[PDB]
């Protein structure tokens, strides 16, 4: 869902095409800056085929 | 994990 107005993410804010990143638990979207992860670092994850959850999938 | 916006 690409939906421009959806609310996403810990901050609960539209994605405003920023960069965000896909928990492999829940499945949502979280802007990379409020998890900490910059496009490098989850783009080189995604290549190397390692997976990712947010702090509360974590948790 | 997929990604967008990552250019
Ligand atoms: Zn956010
Ligand atoms: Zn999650």
């Amino acid at each position: 869902d690409d939906d421009p107005n959806k609310l996403w993410c810990i901050c609960r804010q539209p994605h405003n095409n920023r960069f965000m990143i896909c928990c492999d638990l829940c499945e949502d979207w979280f802007h990379g800056t409020c998890v900490g992860v910059t496009k490098a670092m989850g783009t080189d994850m995604e290549n190397k085929g390692i997976d990712w959850k947010c702090p509360k999938c974590v948790k | 994990a997929r990604t967008k916006q990552t250019a």
